[PDB]
């Protein structure tokens, strides 16, 4: 069921959207009555699937990664933390990133165009013996 | 001089047992060093192994010399 | 040919111009997908700042932890770097202006802390030297915030720790399709968005938690998706000028074709000439 | 060259010279081609390695920027390790420095240039060898007076 | 043989409604599967344009070969 302009956003791009008269889930607070007509409030939710009456009785459970969601008065939209930022992790791989700094760590874009290219780089760049042909 | 562009048929047959023995790797760096050379053809193409092929190839290349006047022992 | 040379050669110049033409095309589709993709990452960071103010009028009355970002020891720094090639010279543009800014911090003389991302400037500031507490490299085309995590809380220490007061943040972008924006920022400023922090949240938003937590982590979200967008545009610039240079190199060989046209054409005439010469001579 | 005038000529002469479009193409005050010319009297004994060594470095650096001409031509010079730019650096610069004030210039080049002593040539030879100044433009080096004269330039120029 | 680099004065001039008319579109299309193949390697991702052409022209191209001692009806 459609009510209150229910959108779903994420960093790289918005997750989803719609108008959901009911959003059936349990807030990080607790059981959250699926409703239109809730007040301006702030919220967050763990990963998982929440059935929602969304536009025209279309109620669906949609898994989450963990992420934040809130409603300005009447204003509905959703944000998913792509994941919960890894505790330690980011700080553990900090050490890595640090070790990565410390013990060097490198990655690259190896495109068959970049690859086959560089093939043409030595290769094509090599085998110029006319390099001496010009003069002044 | 131009090696391997220099080609003589008599060869290290006359290189005595050790000279016979130890004489091998020449064309190698003629390959290898020069082979190592090929890596430059792509700017920043090298590998630590190949880096060793300029260690032997290029560094062992740094080895050899003969003077404007060179005797040989 | 030419004589044996100028044409075998000049033909190699055909392989050249051709090769780098296929480069213009490859790096073209690269450019299109590059910016086209490169535009994506704004949405939830945009949200983040927006609301951030929005509450932050009334909400701003509480506390700002990172209003200093990190405390003043270092004015930090950040490096992104090339996973591929043919794009452009923001090694010179960005790495140049970068070394410049470094000089400005020496002028300041205050400490500074950089972290390599990407392979190249990992190898610049490796080469050029500097302090990268973390070094990241060469994610390719895929900006990934979770990939950024290890780096994210890599930096989040010292900044959070208050080590690096301000910081330096450099991100290429395609300023236009044509114009390519290498950007460099004074990072670890209080990013300081008071905008919707003008109007007291007029929808009084019941806050399950207190704000400052979301200030930390959620802030990381805003600036982070910002980063995905910015590096993405760095890719827009990237494959853009990639196609560009690709085309120009596709161009260079023609002049050679002209000269060899003078060895096979001119020395063609010359071959004709000797042909006459000993044609007569042996012909007596 | 194969003209027995030149070809056969190479035989009889002790030291070979060329008045060339090259330094003319270079626009150098000389307007000639030395690079092949052989001073048979130059012994690294005689030369020392002051002249001898400095000379060998010439043979190289010659081959160096000389070599660089190729791929620099190819892609532009971007692909180069910077050290190349050090070579071409001392190429424009030091090479230019060879171009020199010579008093007789006054006629052909309305301005006379300067007599130039060799000890200085070893000196600045170190300097740009050191890339010592490294500041002086190739221009100051171009048609240079001595190292100091080109360094007096380097102050002014 | 060289494909249309062989150039005859006569050609489909003698060819019939099936031959002249029905059989027409050969050599240029050939150049296609050729040219369609062309870019594929260095700049890649030839769509079902060239796929559905170069290969279609590579498939038909395959159908071309006529062995020694093969007459054609």
């Amino acid at each position: 069921a459609m009510t209150y302009h229910l959108d779903v956003v994420s960093a790289e791009q918005q997750m989803f959207s719609g108008l959901v008269e009911k959003i059936q889930v349990t807030g990080s607070e607790g059981e959250l009555g699926i409703y239109p007509g809730h007040a301006p409030l702030l919220t967050a939710i763990k990963p998982g699937m929440i059935r929602i009456v969304k536009q025209h009785g279309h109620e669906e459970f949609i898994y989450l990664s963990g992420g934040i969601l809130e409603v300005q008065p009447g204003n509905v939209t959703v944000l998913a933390d792509t994941a919960i930022r890894g505790q330690d992790l980011d700080e553990a791989r900090a050490m890595e990133a640090k070790r990565k700094a410390e013990e060097h760590i490198s990655s690259s874009h190896g495109d068959v165009d970049y690859a086959q290219a560089s093939a043409e780089l030595a290769k094509a760049i090599a085998q110029l013996r006319v390099i001496e042909l010009t003069k002044k | 001089v131009n090696p391997g562009i220099s080609v003589s048929r008599v060869g290290g047959a006359a290189q005595t047992k050790i000279m016979k023995k130890l004489s091998g790797g020449i064309r190698t760096a003629l390959a290898q060093y020069r082979e190592l050379a090929a890596f430059s053809q792509f700017a920043s193409d090298l590998d630590d192994a190949t880096r060793n092929q300029l260690d032997h190839g290029q560094k062992v290349t740094e080895l050899l010399k003969q003077k404007q006047y060179a005797p040989m022992s | 040919a030419g004589a044996k040379d100028i044409r075998s050669k000049i033909a190699s110049v055909q392989n050249t111009q051709k090769i780098t033409k296929a480069m213009e095309m490859v790096a073209a589709s690269k450019m299109r997908k590059s910016q086209d993709r490169m535009a994506a990452s704004r949405p939830y960071a945009e949200t983040m700042r927006k609301v951030i103010g929005h509450l932050a009028h009334g909400n701003l009355e509480y506390k700002h932890p990172y209003l200093e970002d990190r405390d003043v020891k270092r004015v930090g720094y950040l490096v992104v770097s090339t996973d591929r090639g043919l794009a452009g010279g923001l090694n010179i543009n960005l790495f140049k202006k970068l070394l410049a800014e470094m000089k400005t911090w020496t002028d300041k003389g205050v400490q500074a802390d950089l972290a390599m991302i990407g392979s190249k400037g990992v190898s610049f500031f490796n080469s050029v030297g500097g302090n990268v507490v973390a070094q990241v490299t060469g994610m390719g085309d895929n900006p990934s915030l979770s990939e950024l995590i290890g780096p994210v809380k890599v930096m989040l220490q010292a900044y959070d720790e208050g080590r690096l007061d301000k910081l330096y943040i450099v991100s290429n972008k395609f300023i236009n399709t044509m114009s390519q924006v290498p950007t460099i920022s004074q990072l670890l400023p209080l990013p300081a968005s008071d905008d919707d922090d003008l109007k007291h949240k007029s929808w009084d938003y019941l806050y399950e938690p207190d704000p400052k937590a979301l200030l930390d982590t959620l802030l990381r979200r805003y600036v982070e998706s910002q980063v995905y967008q910015g590096v993405v545009e760095n890719l827009a610039s990237e494959q853009a000028a990639r196609m560009v240079a690709m085309k120009a190199a596709t161009d260079n060989g023609g002049s050679l074709i002209k000269e060899l046209q003078l060895v096979y054409n001119k020395a063609r005439q010359a071959s004709i000439t000797q042909e006459l010469t000993e044609i007569v001579s042996g012909a007596a | 060259l194969t003209d027995p005038s030149p070809a056969t000529t190479f035989a009889h002469l002790d030291a070979t010279v060329v008045l060339s479009r090259q330094i003319a193409s270079l626009g150098i005050y000389p307007a000639v081609d030395p690079l092949d010319s052989t001073s048979r009297q130059l012994d690294p004994l005689v030369v020392g390695q002051e002249h001898y060594d400095t000379a060998r470095g010439v043979q190289s650096i010659l081959q160096r920027y000389q070599e660089l001409k190729d791929i620099i031509a190819i892609l532009g010079m971007d692909e180069l390790s910077e050290e190349d730019k050090l070579v071409v650096a001392r190429a424009r610069k030091i090479q230019r420095f060879l171009s020199q004030p010579f008093f007789v210039a006054e006629v052909f080049t309305g301005s006379p240039g300067k007599y130039v002593s060799l000890k200085d040539t070893i000196r600045g030879f170190k300097g740009i060898m050191e890339g010592e100044y490294d500041h002086l433009p190739e221009q100051a080096f171009y048609m240079v007076g001595s190292i100091e004269e080109a360094v007096e330039k380097a102050k002014k120029l």
